[PDB]
């Protein structure tokens, strides 16, 4: 324990008379007021060391402060008792329970899956949503994000997804998920809490809650703890691990804040240059392990700033994660059920859960045909809104009515309403019947004769 | 350790022998003891940033450090006192110094220590276990509200020994002696709490308690519950001051905390002059509105540190009043000035800007300021319930919503009510855009209002859909024509015009139209819905539109008088009129 | 002349429709992207200068 | 005298061996050639102290150079006899007049007005221009910005305003003591300054006013400190002397570049488009010197002027003065190129305090209504001008043609006044009614029945 400190500038700390410091090492900071704040080591040069304070450097004496260095790297108290119990962003229990007994102490940074040991996404799952089935399939163990906008029903959609996940999946051992929030709103926290309570999955799931009132360091460290927890659940516990993370934008802005506070060289849009790799850290952690049962399925949730799909956040998210589910504000003001844009939203591998032997061979072709009819309907909608209603051909109006029906019926179901995959395929088969016989060029003759009543 | 400045660069001054001082700590620079703030600290020499003029400060002049951060004094003597961004009285400065200007380096107390108050122990005796937030007594401050509860200051837990209550004492006198694990300790009626640290409470809760705006449209369309957060435009000349004053006066909250950032001198002077003119309407007439409220004013000439942190001090005071278990409200005018001051502070801190000249901590500070409000239960044995209703105004430079301040305001605040200058130029009541109005608090507010079976939400959503249909009908009227429509469209248009006159428009100048009661607004919406339903039923009954409009004119004239005639003690008088509307239906079933 | 006036009115309405959701949106989007690029470039230059 | 100077880089120099130095302290720098160059301390440290020579360190050898420490900061010689004398940026003579005997000395930094001691606008302020004092009304304690452009005769407009300011309150029924006017020049051409002084001496208002001229050849520090001097001068004639004062600043953009150089003197990293981030506070320390004081009869009003760079209102200066000051007076380059009198666009011209500067007891009850009616006539006249340029004049409607004639008339009569021309508010209202007489009685929907009945005759 070193009581020696030299300088203080902004939200950081620098100490001397120390040696052999470890990168991102756990360090206990005892202030003059008796306040104990946890911190991590930043860099070490010669006999001098520099670290960043999580709780802030506000109200701390230079010569009256003591510091204890563990020397070990970042360590989290992972266990099998975390299920059903809620934890905060700092690791402390938010459930007001007693001391949690750690089964194992492991680095929250997480270990990248070896390429040869990495197994490809397989099987399938039922999300209860038609768009999460027909338009864009969701594999079990794969990783896909969700792009929403501020003011939109992102929390409601996430709640519906989390509630209908394990419910619909059984129609394909219950599915276990993990809830994680970093620097989010108290209202959204209450909504998410009521959502997890209503879903009743809170007993079989774990929760990491980092309030916006709390520091940025804790919020950024919450994702690491959740990653280590999900990893321990998908490896040591050998169970199916679903990853639900929210408010990534706050963590991003906080990351940019930390990058700017250290006067580091910023990347695009004032963000960090390592931001891509920083996101890719927890992005590439998802996948399947050969020889090991269970898998970690990443279902992140982010909000594009000012409803801009061209924002660096969404760009880097797509550059990190493979595939995403976009939520447009255009259909959010329509009053219809949750606004998923079929065009922008896509899955990395939709061909893995398709074909015969899994569900049906009529899935993929119908998806391509429906996407084609929808896109053609959109272009025809633009043309109709441009020139006029009498300036458009028959196929234009047909695809327009087909897309409108697809939005009003197929796209609009409900939050508490979980549509079965069979119901989705049936509704899609009924949706294709609205279009003409020569309308869909992406469909085969056999499937066309089979689906048409 | 006493500091001595070894360097002076512009407003910034670095002083050696400052090792005793800490980071982000206030200090008195020079022999004039000018107000300053410590930015960084290097060894025994700390780098401090003076918020005042650095002129007159020389080398060899001893610099005294406060040894702590920026704070404020919560307790008796705080109310009915105007303050600045540095929390100092302007009126007392004009009374003492007898000058029209404020000298650099001058300092005055926020609460008057020369004012004697009569205090008495309410629910605290000798030998009882108490903690921080627990009321140790009560002292009468204002002439309106009940005696201000003096509570045991934070980080203090023990058994009371010697109580100086009851008796007459000032704010500088210790009214109690508490015995903690640290043995003997002293406690007074006045306390000091950090401006950057929100007031401690027992438990946090969600706010189901609706706050009365007094305005019809405000309570109907975009209702803000007590503890809830709402935002609006900062456009000048749009009549925002009237809406703000009316909201503050008709509020159901116990106290009101107004914290300004910066503005023109004429506006600040007008607000300051119109502030004390307001009178209460609770117990007939108590004292002025300034007595049960707190005012913090900072002009453009005020420091940036006294601007961006002014909201923190105001919220600290509001939460301090909320720590006594009373519902309060925090009003913020021209927050964009505090944002620009935060940008200048970011430039002064050497922090690299993020976007459009905004700081790195922008979103964090905004979220921190937005999370300070809400309804909760304060700490201490008392266990009193309280709330803080956040209200902010944004006045961007370019007016674009792409600005960081606008996005942060819309993001943090769950309720956003736009103010259109054209709507105020329409020769109508207070300007609000019906199209851009939205709130996410509607659900909880509806579920809570259903307890008393006062349900706006049904009629609210109905009138909303009616407004949408009327909007489409208006778009069609500008496309084809108003005479080419059907009977339902015409009835919808007439109902839209009627709702924008005798319903949405409420004159704050009149007696009965100044504050619209919950029962009044509910009965108004009910009567309107009854008229629309009667018209829709008569439209399907085979009655002509002209004959109906001619026969039902009396019903419209009677319904137009439902905004007046004062007190709603006989609200049933309106219900009869609704029955008359049904008779109007019977009149449509004859001719 | 009335028929020709009707055709000309149709052409005018088409031009108005082309000046509404077409030219205006394109110009607005282009101006937005250009503003973003210029602001980002200025931010990069200011960052280099600060460095 | 100090030969201990360590080094000199550019206009600023550093000097070792300093004890108990202060901020913004005055110093006298004697060059090696015997040249006398005044200087001000930019910063001070425990070892050395950095100052800035206004004349520059050029031709000054640090070895043979001497530095005399005054021991005081920037101060001003306030007096009641100060009116009628011309000075420079350093407080030295300009027009080669006499030396003003100071009644009392004050600090250049000054002090801000208390919020509770601030008084709202009451008395109206006559601009004197037909397009100024009419359209957007101005009152004492109001901040009205003036937006000029490149090639725009803002000098002649300023001189005209200064000439119309003296007679602005003959009708006030404060009369014994003439209202003080303040002329401030920053980075101005020789011809403009010469014409300004000539017009000032010709109008006879030079005796009742005060002039401070800082040219472009002069140092940036002089032009930057000139504003503070004028502000302190106006403050001394308000809080102390208790008299009506009026402040006028010319070329605020040049003062912005000067302040930019002053900010660059500290080698600080500039902000967007090479401008200080504290510039908002710098303007906040300027425009806040205007207002009415409670309990004080004397009121001080300020009307700054700034030229928009490259004919763009997107400039940081305009955006800074926009949200700060109340209302802004712009200039139309088309009307200026139309060979007419002052080209202030009625559309862009607005004042927030204009409501308190009109009405019965202030100006007239026919003021605001006829103002809005005239503005509406100009706007609708412009729309009708665009419409008539499309389908022709054969498609001109009743109200359209009326608005066209009204627009042409107002442009060729109402808008056009003159360089030395000063019209009374009564003459302005009379000309307004006479110009509006071309339209019928039902042609004005912005006018009230009582007013129209009590006016038209």
């Amino acid at each position: 324990n070193y009581n020696t400190v030299s300088g203080v500038n902004g939200p950081l700390v620098i100490l001397e008379k120390v040696k052999f410091p470890r990168y991102n090492e756990i360090v206990n900071l005892t202030l003059p007021d008796g306040t104990v704040r946890q911190g991590q080591v930043l860099e070490i040069r010669g006999d001098r060391a520099i670290v960043q304070v999580f709780e802030g450097t506000s109200g701390i004496d230079v010569k009256k402060t003591t510091v204890e260095f563990t020397g070990e790297s970042l360590r989290i108290p992972v266990s099998e008792d975390m299920l059903g119990r809620i934890f905060d962003g700092s690791g402390r229990p938010i459930d007001n329970g007693p001391k949690v007994f750690a089964e194992d102490y492991l680095d929250i940074n997480g270990s990248p899956i070896n390429p040869y040991a990495r197994i490809y996404p397989e099987e399938m799952i039922s999300t209860g949503v038609s768009a999460i089935d027909t338009m864009n399939s969701i594999a079990r163990g794969q990783k896909i994000p969700i792009f929403s906008a501020s003011g939109l029903p992102h929390n409601e959609i996430a709640a519906q997804i989390c509630r209908q996940a394990g419910l619909v999946r059984p129609t394909k051992e219950n599915f276990s998920i993990v809830f994680a929030a970093m620097g989010v709103n108290l209202e959204t926290a209450r909504f998410f809490k009521q959502d997890f309570e209503e879903n009743g999955s809170l007993e079989r799931t774990s929760l990491f809650l980092n309030l916006a009132n709390d520091p940025t360091i804790e919020r950024i460290i919450t994702p690491r703890l959740a990653l280590t927890t999900a990893e321990y659940l998908a490896y040591q516990t050998e169970r199916h691990v679903l990853t639900i993370l929210t408010d990534m934008s706050s963590y991003a802005d906080a990351l940019r804040e930390v990058s700017a506070a250290r006067e580091e060289v910023p990347g695009r849009r004032g963000y960090p240059g390592y931001m891509y790799t920083d996101l890719s850290t927890i992005y590439e952690r998802a996948g399947r392990v050969e020889g090991r049962n269970g898998s970690i399925t990443q279902i992140p949730i982010l909000t594009m700033p000012n409803d801009d799909i061209t924002h660096p956040i969404p760009d880097l998210t797509g550059y990190i994660t493979e595939g995403q589910i976009f939520v447009d504000r255009q259909l959010h003001n329509k009053g219809i059920y949750p606004p998923i844009n079929v065009l922008p939203s896509l899955s990395r591998l939709m061909k893995s859960a398709i074909g015969e032997g899994m569900t049906r061979k009529d899935h993929g072709d119908v998806s391509n045909q429906l996407y084609a009819k929808y896109a053609i309907g959109k272009d025809a909608a633009a043309m109709k809104a441009v020139v006029g209603e009498e300036a458009l051909s028959i196929e234009d109006k047909l695809s327009l009515e087909f897309l409108e029906k697809f939005e009003k019926t197929f796209i609009t179901q409900g939050a508490y309403e979980d549509r079965t995959v069979f119901e989705s395929l049936d509704q899609a088969w009924s949706l294709l019947r609205i279009y003409p016989k020569e309308m869909l060029n992406r469909i085969s003759p056999k499937i066309l004769d089979e689906f048409y009543d | 350790e006493y500091g001595a400045i070894y360097s002076v660069s512009g407003p910034v001054v670095i002083a050696e022998n400052m090792i005793g001082c800490a980071m982000y700590e206030l200090v008195k620079v020079g022999h004039d003891n000018l107000v300053g703030e410590v930015i960084r600290i290097d060894g025994d020499k700390a780098t401090i940033q003076v918020y005042e003029e650095t002129a007159g400060l020389t080398v060899g002049d001893p610099v005294l450090r406060t040894g702590k951060p920026l704070s404020v004094e919560l307790g008796p003597g705080l109310m009915e006192t105007i303050y600045d961004g540095i929390q100092r009285p302007l009126k007392a400065i004009k009374e003492e110094s007898q000058s029209i200007y404020i000298p650099r380096g001058i300092d005055t107390p926020a609460l008057d220590r020369t004012i004697k108050w009569q205090f008495t122990p309410g629910k605290f005796q000798v030998g009882d276990h108490i903690s921080g937030g627990d009321i140790y007594g009560s002292v009468f401050e204002n002439s309106l509200i009940s005696s201000h509860k003096i509570l045991l200051p934070p980080r203090s837990r023990g058994t009371i020994t010697w109580i100086a209550p009851a008796g007459e004492y000032t704010l500088d006198e210790k009214i109690l002696e508490v015995e903690f694990d640290g043995k003997k300790s002293d406690f007074t009626l006045y306390h000091t709490w950090p401006v950057r640290v929100p007031r401690p409470v027992t438990e946090k809760l969600s706010a189901d308690y609706p706050l009365l705006t007094g305005q019809r449209v405000l309570d109907a369309l975009f209702p803000c519950v007590q503890g809830g957060t709402t935002c609006i435009p900062g456009a000048f000349g749009c009549g925002k001051t009237v809406i703000s004053q009316s909201l503050s006066k008709y509020s159901n909250s116990d106290a009101i905390i107004y914290v300004g950032c910066g503005e023109r001198g004429n506006e600040m002077a007008e607000v300051l002059m119109e502030f004390p003119e307001l009178y209460t309407e609770m117990s007939g007439t108590k004292e002025p509105i300034m007595k049960r409220t707190t005012l913090v004013a900072n002009t453009s000439n005020m420091p940036v540190a006294a601007r961006e942190a002014s909201i923190y001090t105001g919220i600290t005071l509001a939460e301090y009043f909320r720590d006594q278990g009373k519902n309060v409200s925090m009003i913020a005018d021209s927050s964009s000035r505090w944002a620009e001051a935060l940008r200048e502070i970011s430039g002064r801190l050497g922090e690299m800007p993020a976007d459009q000249g905004f700081p790195a901590y922008l979103g964090a500070k905004l979220a921190s300021f937005y999370e300070r409000a809400g309804k909760a239960v304060a700490l201490g044995s008392p266990d009193r319930t309280g709330s803080v209703s956040i209200v902010a105004a944004v006045s961007p430079a370019g007016g674009d919503f792409s600005d960081p301040v606008t996005t942060a305001t819309l993001g943090i605040t769950q309720v956003f009510w736009g103010l259109d200058k054209k709507l105020a130029q329409r020769k109508h009541f207070p300007s609000i855009n019906t199209s851009v109005s939205y709130s996410k608090y509607t659900n909880v507010l509806n579920k809570f209002y259903d307890s008393n079976y006062p349900e706006f939400p049904v009629l609210r959503d109905r009138m909303k859909e009616i407004l949408s249909n009327a909007e489409e009908l208006e778009q069609v009227v500008q496309l084809v024509g108003k005479s080419a429509l059907s009977d339902s469209d015409k009835i919808t248009l007439d109902v839209a015009t009627l709702i924008k006159e005798d319903f949405l428009q409420q004159n704050g100048y009149s007696t009965y139209d100044a504050f619209c009661p919950i029962w009044k607004t509910f009965d108004m919406m009910r009567a309107f819905i009854s008229y629309h339903d009667e018209a829709q039923k008569a439209v399907a009954n085979g009655a002509n539109w002209s004959k109906l409009a001619d026969s039902t004119g009396d019903v419209k004239h009677a319904v137009s008088s439902s905004k007046f005639f004062e007190p709603s003690r006989g609200e049933k008088e309106v219900h009869g009129e609704f029955e008359k509307l049904l008779s109007t239906m019977q009149e449509r079933f004859a001719e | 002349a009335f028929i020709i006036l009707d055709e000309v009115i149709k052409v005018t309405n088409r031009r108005v429709n082309a000046i509404e959701h077409v030219i205006i949106p394109r110009t607005e989007n282009t101006i937005a992207y250009i503003n973003s690029e210029l602001d980002e470039l200025d931010r990069e230059e200011f960052y280099r200068l600060k460095k």
